[PDB]
RNA sequence: AAACUCAGUUGACACAAAAUAGACUACGAAAGUGGCUUUAACAUAUCUGACACAAUAGCUAAGACCCAAACUGGGAACCCCACUAUGCUUAGCCCUAAACCUCAACAGUUAAUCAACAAAACUGCUCGCCAGAACACUACGAGCCACAGCUUAAAACUCAAA
RNA sequence: AAGUGUACUGAGUGCACUUGGAC
C-alpha cells in the first residue's frame, strides 16, 4: 500500500550495475533484512530464538571487551626500551 | 554415502548464499570468494570448503587469512539458520586443479 | 493560579455560538508541528 | 479527561470539509465532549494508500480536534468516526500536553555490564 | 551537478530524462529470483507486459535452471523481445535471492537494454504466515 | 585545630552529565520531520540506541512516537520520507 | 586493600601515601638495615624494574652488599643449598626496591 | 579544599590559559593560584557574595596585570 | 520423483501472526507479557505463615481456518507433496513441565574464605521438605473424576551399594 | 545433541520448555 520504487531503490551510477547492486546488498545487510529473510525461511522456536539471542549478545560483549583489551595493550609492543637487561 | 553427498550439496548451496552478501563481513564480501565444492569428512568431524584461488599470490594469502578468520562466524550463521542442526568445524582449502587446464590451453594455443 | 488561568482559556474555547466562525478560521489557518534537531540539539524550525 | 482526535478527512472542497467538521463536532458534543480547539494541518498525500468505505485515497486533510469528554464517550466517538464515510481515518489519544515532561538530568554513566559473568575464583 | 542515488520524486520537475522519457515513464523489469527459478518481465509504465522470460522458457531444466548462464540467457531473450517491442531503457526491480539474481541483469544488459535504476522489492513479512519447520539431513 | 585538613565536600571538578540531544525536549508523534531523523532512509527500520546515541527514555519515546505515527498515517513505514532526506544527519551510520 | 591504612587519601582518583607514616616506616627500615650492616649481615637488594636494574646493581656494588635484579630462578632461596652449595650463607636481610 | 571550588570555577571561565605548570618548582604559583589567593583575601575583606567575589577578583587581577584570557 | 495447470505484474483483500525498536532488561506472585488507541488497573503490614491462578499439551459445544502440523496417504523413520486433529474466538473443563536463577520468605553482615563445581561466604528468624538404592511418578485405599487418567502413596522380596 | 511435560503412531514425530551441549 506504499509508493513503489522509493524503498530499497538505488540509482545506478554511470551504469556500474555491479557497484550499485553491491551497495544495495550492503544496505540490506546493514539494516539486517537479509538476516530476517534467511532466518524466516524456517521457524525458530521461541526457546531457540531466546538462546540464540543470549548467545549473540554474550559473544558481542566478549568480542568488544577482547578487542578493547587488545587495543589498550598494543601500545606496549614497542621495541624494548631497556634491551640488554 | 548418499547422506554425505546430500549434506555436501546443501552445505555448498548454503555457503554460496552466505558469501553472496556482506552478512559474514564486508571485508569478506569485497573479496568475492567463489567456492569450488564442499566435502564432509566420513566421520562428520570436519567440512572442507574448496574455494577457487586467483593468480595474485598476495590476494590469495589475504583471502585465505580472511576465510580462516571468518570460518567460525560462518559456522555459527549456518547453525543459526538451521540449514543443518549441527555443523562440524569449517576448514577452507585452496583449490588449484584448474591451473593445469589453464596452462595447457596456454601452451596448446 | 491554575484555575485562574483556566478561566481565561475557557473564554477562547469552542462553543456552538462561535462554532462556524472558529471552524472557518481554523480552515484558513494552518498549524505546524514538524521540526528537526541538529547534532547539537538546535531546533530547526521549517520555513513555509 | 483531555483527549486529542487526529482526523484524516477525504480531500475535497471547502464547503464539504466544513460540513464534515461541523458534523463531527456535533457528534462530539452529543457524546458530551467539551470541544477545546480545532487545528488544521492542511492537505497532503497520505504516507501509504488507505482504504475506507469501499474506496481508497492517497490525499487527505489532517486535523486535530482537542477536547475534553467523559471517559465513556471515547468508545461512542470511535464508533461514530468509523461509521462516518468522509473520515479517511480517525484516532483518539490522551492529549500529549496532559503528560508531564519529567526532567532528565541527562545520560547517566554506563558501567560495565551488570554481572554478565561470574565472580567466583575462575 | 553531483550525482544522487535516491530515486527521483514522482510528480516532481526532475530535469533527468532518458530519450526524453521521465523516470516514472520508464518500463519496469521485474526480476523474481527464487531458489529454483528466475523469471523476468519487462512491462510498460502502465504495466503492459512487453516481454517475459524464464529459465523454463529458455529450456534449462530442473537444476540447470539455477545457473548464472541460464539467467544470462533469460535476460538476453527478454532483452531481444523488449528491443523488438521498442524498449531501450529499463528500471530493474528484483525480489528473492535466487542465484541468477545478478546474472539476469548481466544477460539483460548483454541483450542490450540500459538499466537505469536497480531496485529491491523482497517480500519480507513483518509477522504473518508461520514458516515451515527446518529440514534435517 | 589545623587549617590544612582536607574538607568533606562534593566534587567541584565533576562535569555535568552529557545530556542526550533530545533530553529536556519533548518528543511528539506528529513531528515526522524529527522522527524521520531516527529511521533508516532505505528501509524505514528503527535505529537502535547504539546508533542513535539516545538514552533509554528518549529512545523508547522515539520508538513509541514512530509506531504511533506509522499506524495513524503520519509517517511512511518502509522508508524515510524523501522530504526529510536533507535534514541533519543525527545517526552514526556509514552506508557510504 | 591492605595499603588503605598507609594511603593518606585520594586526589582525583589518585592515591596519596601518608608521608608521616612513610617517614616513620622509613626511619624504622633504615635503622634496621643499618643495624644489619653493622652486624655484618648479608644484605640483598631485589627489584625486577628493568628501568632501575642498572642503578640498583651499581648501588649494591658501591655499598658492597649484593643485588639480584634479573629473572628470579625458582627456589634460589628455598633450594639455595642445592643451587649454590651446602655451605652457602643466605642473605641476612633483603630489600625489595620493587615488590 | 575550599579553594577547589575557586579553582574549578576559574578553569571553567578561563581555562588553563598559557602559564604552563612548572611542576618542579615547589614554590611555583600559577594564574589559578594567584586567583585563589586574591579571592581569599577579597573574602577576608568582608565581602561575602560568591559571584561578586569572583568577578571582583577577576577585575582586581586584571588591574594587577594578569591576562585572564577567557576560555569561552 | 510425486503432485497442480498453473505461473508473473497490477488491484481488491483476515476472526491468522505481531520485523525493526530489542546491543533495551521493564511489568507481573507464578505461568507469562515486546503492533496501535482508549477505558479499568498493578493488595498490604512498615515480618513469616493453608481459596485464586497455573505455559505447551488434552477434552466438551459452536465458530474461524491464511499458515504451520502429530496421524494418514502418495512419491525415493529420516527427505518431497496434500491434507486432519491441534495451534485461533467464545463458554467450560484437566492441573501437569528441566513450572529452573535447579539457589524458599524476611532482616542483616563482609567480620574472619573454603569439600569440588555452580550464582563469593555467612548470621538471625519462620514455614515446607529428606532420612541408602530399587521395588515405585508403582499396588491397595481415598479424592478429582464420570472411566482413562492426575494427586496422595505403600509393603514384601533383593543389595552393599546407589 | 540431551532431557522435562504432553498427544498420536510404532522408536519417531507434533507443541512448549531447560542447558544438566557446540558455534
Ligand atoms: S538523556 Fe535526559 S531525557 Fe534523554
Ligand atoms: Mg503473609
Ligand atoms: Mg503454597
Ligand atoms: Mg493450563
Ligand atoms: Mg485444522
Amino acid at each position: 500500500k506504499h509508493l513503489k520504487f522509493i524503498a530499497r531503490t538505488v540509482m545506478v551510477q554511470e551504469g556500474n550495475v555491479e557497484s550499485a547492486y553491491r551497495t544495495l546488498n550492503r544496505i540490506l545487510t546493514m539494516d539486517g533484512l537479509i538476516e530476517d529473510i534467511k532466518h524466516r525461511r524456517y521457524y525458530e522456536k521461541p526457546c531457540r530464538r531466546r538462546q540464540r539471542e543470549s548467545y549473540e549478545r554474550c559473544r558481542r560483549i566478549y568480542n568488544m571487551e577482547m578487542a578493547r583489551k587488545i587495543n589498550f595493550l598494543m601500545r606496549k609492543n614497542r621495541a624494548d626500551p631497556w634491551q640488554g637487561c | 554415502h548418499a547422506r554425505l553427498r546430500a549434506l555436501n550439496g546443501l552445505l555448498y548451496k548454503a555457503l554460496t548464499d552466505l558469501l553472496c552478501t556482506p552478512e559474514v563481513s564486508q571485508e569478506l564480501y569485497d573479496l568475492n570468494v567463489e567456492l569450488s565444492k564442499v566435502s564432509l569428512t566420513p566421520d562428520f568431524s570436519a567440512c572442507r570448503a574448496y574455494w577457487k584461488t586467483t593468480l595474485s599470490a598476495e590476494q590469495n594469502a589475504h583471502m585465505e587469512a580472511v576465510l580462516q578468520r571468518s570460518a567460525a562466524h560462518m559456522r555459527h550463521l549456518l547453525m543459526s539458520q538451521q540449514t543443518l542442526r549441527n555443523v562440524p568445524p569449517i576448514v577452507f582449502v585452496q583449490d588449484k586443479g584448474n591451473a593445469a587446464l589453464a596452462e595447457l590451453d596456454q601452451l596448446l594455443a | 493560579r491554575e484555575v485562574l488561568q483556566l478561566q481565561e482559556e475557557v473564554k477562547n474555547f469552542i462553543t456552538r455560538e462561535n462554532l462556524e466562525a472558529r471552524v472557518e478560521a481554523a480552515l484558513d489557518s494552518r498549524k505546524n508541528y514538524n521540526w528537526a534537531i541538529t547534532r547539537e540539539g538546535l531546533v530547526v524550525r521549517p520555513q513555509r | 479527561p483531555r483527549y486529542e482526535l487526529a482526523l484524516i478527512l477525504k480531500a475535497m472542497q471547502r464547503p464539504e470539509t466544513a460540513a464534515t467538521l461541523k458534523r463531527t463536532i456535533e457528534a462530539l458534543m452529543d457524546r458530551g465532549a467539551i470541544v477545546r480547539d480545532l487545528e488544521n494541518l492542511g492537505e497532503r498525500a497520505l504516507p501509504y494508500r488507505i482504504s475506507a468505505h469501499s474506496q481508497q485515497h492517497n490525499r487527505g486533510g489532517y486535523f486535530l480536534v482537542d477536547f475534553y469528554a467523559p471517559t465513556a464517550a471515547v468508545e461512542s466517538m470511535v464508533e461514530h468516526l468509523s461509521r462516518d464515510i468522509d473520515v479517511i481515518r480517525g484516532n483518539i489519544v490522551k492529549h500529549p500536553l496532559t503528560q508531564e515532561l519529567k526532567e532528565c538530568e541527562g545520560i547517566v554513566p554506563v558501567p560495565l555490564a551488570e554481572k554478565l559473568y561470574s565472580t567466583k575464583k575462575r | 551537478t553531483k550525482f544522487s542515488i535516491y530515486p527521483p520524486i514522482p510528480g516532481e520537475e526532475s530535469s533527468l530524462r532518458w530519450a526524453g522519457k521521465k523516470f516514472e515513464e520508464i518500463p519496469i523489469a521485474h526480476i523474481k529470483a527464487s531458489h529454483n527459478n528466475t523469471q523476468i518481465q519487462v512491462v510498460s509504465a502502465s504495466n503492459e507486459p512487453l516481454a517475459f522470460a524464464s529459465c523454463g522458457t529458455e529450456g534449462f531444466r530442473n537444476a540447470k535452471k539455477g545457473t548464472g548462464i541460464a539467467a544470462q540467457t533469460a535476460g538476453i531473450a527478454a532483452a531481444a523481445r523488449a528491443k523488438q517491442k521498442g524498449v531501450i531503457h529499463i528500471r530493474v526491480v528484483v525480489k528473492g535471492l535466487g542465484p541468477g539474481r545478478l546474472s539476469a541483469m548481466h544477460g539483460l544488459i548483454m541483450g542490450g537494454l540500459e538499466v537505469i535504476s536497480i531496485t529491491d522489492n523482497t517480500p519480507i513479512p513483518h509477522n504473518g504466515c508461520r514458516p515451515r519447520k527446518a529440514r534435517k539431513l | 585545630s589545623n587549617e590544612d585538613l582536607p574538607i568533606s565536600m562534593e566534587n567541584p571538578y565533576k562535569e555535568p552529565l552529557k545530556k542526550c540531544i533530545l533530553c529536556g525536549k519533548h518528543v511528539d508523534y506528529k513531528n515526522v520531520q524529527l522522527l524521520s531523523q531516527f529511521v533508516s532512509p532505505f528501509t524505514g527500520c528503527i535505529y537502535g540506541r547504539h546508533i542513535t546515541g539516545l538514552c533509554g527514555k528518549k529512545q523508547k519515546e522515539i520508538t513509541k512516537a514512530i509506531k504511533r505515527a506509522q499506524i495513524m498515517g503520519f509517517m511512511p513505514v518502509t522508508y524515510k520520507d524523501p522530504a526529510y532526506l536533507k535534514d541533519p544527519k543525527v545517526c552514526n551510520i556509514r552506508y557510504r | 586493600r591492605f595499603m588503605e591504612p598507609y594511603i593518606f587519601g585520594s586526589r582525583l582518583d589518585h592515591d596519596i601515601i601518608d608521608l608521616e607514616q612513610t617517614a616513620t616506616h622509613l626511619q624504622l627500615a633504615l635503622n634496621f638495615t643499618a643495624h644489619m650492616a653493622y652486624r655484618k649481615g648479608i644484605i640483598l637488594f631485589i627489584s625486577r624494574n628493568r628501568q632501575f636494574s642498572y642503578l640498583i646493581e651499581n648501588m649494591a656494588r658501591d655499598c658492597g652488599e649484593y643485588a639480584h635484579t634479573r629473572y628470579f630462578r625458582g627456589g634460589m632461596l628455598t633450594n639455595a643449598r642445592l643451587l649454590f652449595g651446602p655451605t652457602v650463607r643466605l642473605p641476612d636481610l633483603i630489600i625489595f626496591l620493587h615488590t | 579544599y575550599h579553594e577547589d571550588r575557586i579553582r574549578a570555577k576559574f578553569y571553567s571561565v578561563y581555562g588553563s590559559g598559557q602559564r604552563a605548570f612548572d611542576l618542579f618548582n615547589p614554590n611555583f604559583k600559577s594564574t589559578c593560584q594567584r586567583f585563589v589567593e586574591k579571592y581569599t583575601e577579597l573574602q577576608k575583606l568582608g565581602e561575602t557574595d560568591e559571584e561578586k567575589l569572583f568577578v571582583e577578583t577577576g577585575k582586581a587581577l586584571l588591574a594587577e596585570g594578569v591576562i585572564l584570557r577567557r576560555v569561552g
